[PDB]
């Protein structure tokens, strides 16, 4: 049960720090 | 510093999800793969992304541009990698003797 | 330059292909090789090319499992040549 | 002798080839096997690209014509060699200097060069 | 096709020095490289060894092409056993 | 109605080595190889579109000509999911003729 909930916490912080605004380019 | 520790955190913790590549490979084989295939195939593709971005930042440092990566540095990254045989294409029957 | 500093690691090496064989195939290609270190470099680069085709065919044979004597059959050499630019296609059963 | 090696000697006899090596018929059957299994290679790529089941005759007809440019490229045609020549054949011949010794092109087109070699240290 | 690697690949480019906020058309390029890389290492892997997808032939292509893909697949196969020995 | 304009070509040389010039003999030829390359790719790419009984040139048949002949994969466009790869449709007639090469060889 410890392995199941802590696996998604390595990826949840990978959606709060990196990629805040979405850019584009000509 | 305080950015190098955040960058080293993303260099290690980031991965492609195993629940999607096992869906992606099995759409190519037809029947089934194993867990030790998906573990390796998710690991080679992280090296291959690190083969392009570490070399697309050599294209950007060669030209006069900054860290944001435009697609100009990314099509040039695949061009320089293919000329050193790093990008495999199994649809071009090559011939060395002419 | 790496081509010069490699050549100091070649004074202790002796390739399998002799210098008269390589020195003849450069004569048909258009020059008489005067320096005998250039003959020791084109023969080594062509010995390495055979030593990878005959080695990929071995690992092709050791990936079908028979473990006593390995025969260089065309079934192991023909997929091993296609990784380089040699595409053989041999027929069977001529009707 | 199979029926296609008995017919390969007929093709060479129909040409001006009366005396050939016996290894030639084994070579002209390997070329004829490599050709049809390269056309039918490309005729299976084109059948799946149009998303059909079998290999029809219009796939093999395209696979023949779409590899007559890279596998069997031709010497240049007669209508192109005439136009290249008849603009080259209109500039006059130049005159010759009286005493120029060895007459040669400029130094970047000849093979005269200092032609170095390594110091055998 | 949708993008199955849109949020994951932005963490990875930051991991190799790009930015915290890469362009959308750069992740558009890298997402198509990976789908072709997994395709052009599975189409060639179902002819070698046998017509299946055992991982004893995934380790063949990594030698003689780039040693970083081979030195990073021997670490993922060793550490699978040291992470089942701990349980 | 020209597609390359000798300033985009000059920046293509400046991105490789910025202290390098081309001659007008080389520029008039470098403007020529690209145009010939476009014509060769389009004529073949039209017949692949004419093979599918369609009248629109999609990106899926400019892909198949560059990959098979020119060894070019242009990344940032994306395709549909490739169908499960059929490996060997070896027919029964080959399964019975090749089972005669071995029958004479060992027996």
């Amino acid at each position: 049960v410890n392995l199941s909930e802590e696996s998604a916490r390595i990826l949840a912080t990978n959606s709060e720090l990196v990629g805040t605004l979405t850019r584009s380019c000509k | 510093s305080e950015e190098q520790l955040n960058r080293y955190e993303m260099y290690r913790r980031s991965a492609f999800p195993k629940a999607a590549i096992k869906r992606l490979i099995q759409s190519i084989t037809g029947t089934s793969v194993s867990q030790n295939v998906v573990i390796a195939m998710s690991g080679i593709s992280k090296v291959f992304v690190g083969e392009v971005v570490e070399e697309a930042l050599d294209v950007c440092e060669k030209w006069g541009e900054m860290p944001p990566l435009q697609p100009k540095h990314m099509r040039e990254a695949v061009r320089r990698l293919k000329s050193k045989g790093q990008i495999p294409n199994s649809k071009h029957k090559k011939i060395i003797f002419f | 330059t790496p081509l010069v500093d490699f050549l100091m690691q070649l004074e202790d090496y002796t390739p399998t292909i002799p210098d008269a064989v390589t020195g003849y195939y450069l004569n048909r290609a258009g020059f008489e090789a005067s320096d005998p270190r250039i003959i020791r470099l084109i023969s080594l680069a062509a010995q390495k090319f055979i030593s990878d085709i005959a080695n990929d065919a071995l690992q092709h044979c050791k990936m079908k499992g028979k473990d006593r004597k390995y025969t260089l059959t065309m079934e192991d050499l023909t997929p091993a040549l296609s990784e380089y630019g040699i595409n053989v296609k041999k027929p069977h059963y001529f009707t | 002798m199979p029926k296609d090696a008995q017919m390969m000697a007929q093709i060479l006899k129909d040409m001006g080839i009366t005396e050939y090596e016996p290894r030639v018929i084994n070579q002209m059957l390997e070329f004829a096997f490599r050709y049809v299994t390269t056309i039918l290679d490309d005729a299976k790529i084109y059948s799946s690209h149009a998303k059909k089941a079998t290999v029809d005759a219009d796939d093999v007809r395209l696979a023949i014509q779409c590899r007559a440019d890279q596998s069997f490229t031709s010497p240049p045609p007669r209508d192109f060699l005439l136009d290249i020549a008849r603009q080259r054949n209109q500039t006059p011949l130049p005159l010759i200097k009286p005493y120029s010794g060895p007459r040669l092109p400029p130094d970047r087109y000849c093979l005269t060069a200092p032609n170095y070699r390594l110091k055998s240290l | 096709r949708k993008r199955l690697f849109s949020k994951e690949l932005r963490c990875m480019m930051y991991g190799f020095g790009d930015d915290q906020n890469p362009y959308t058309e750069s992740v558009d390029i890298l997402e198509d490289l990976v789908i072709e890389f997994i395709t052009e290492m599975t189409h060639k892997a179902m002819s070698i060894g046998r017509q299946g997808r055992v991982q004893v032939e995934d380790i063949v292509f990594l030698i003689r092409k780039d040693p970083r893909k081979f030195a990073r697949v021997k670490d993922l196969l060793t550490m699978n056993e040291e992470l089942k020995r701990a349980r | 109605n020209q597609v390359l304009t000798k300033k985009k070509l000059q920046d293509l040389v400046r991105e490789v080595d910025p202290n390098e010039q081309l001659d007008e003999d080389v520029e008039e030829m470098l403007l020529q190889i690209a145009d010939d390359f476009i014509e060769s790719v389009v004529t073949a790419a039209c017949q692949l579109a004419r093979h599918r009984k369609s009248s629109t040139l999609e990106v899926k048949d400019v892909q198949l000509h560059l990959e098979r002949q020119w060894n070019m994969w242009i990344p940032g466009f994306g395709s549909e999911e490739i169908r499960p790869y059929k490996k060997a449709c070896t027919t029964e007639a080959h399964k019975q003729r090749m089972a005669l090469i071995r029958k004479t060889t060992k027996k």
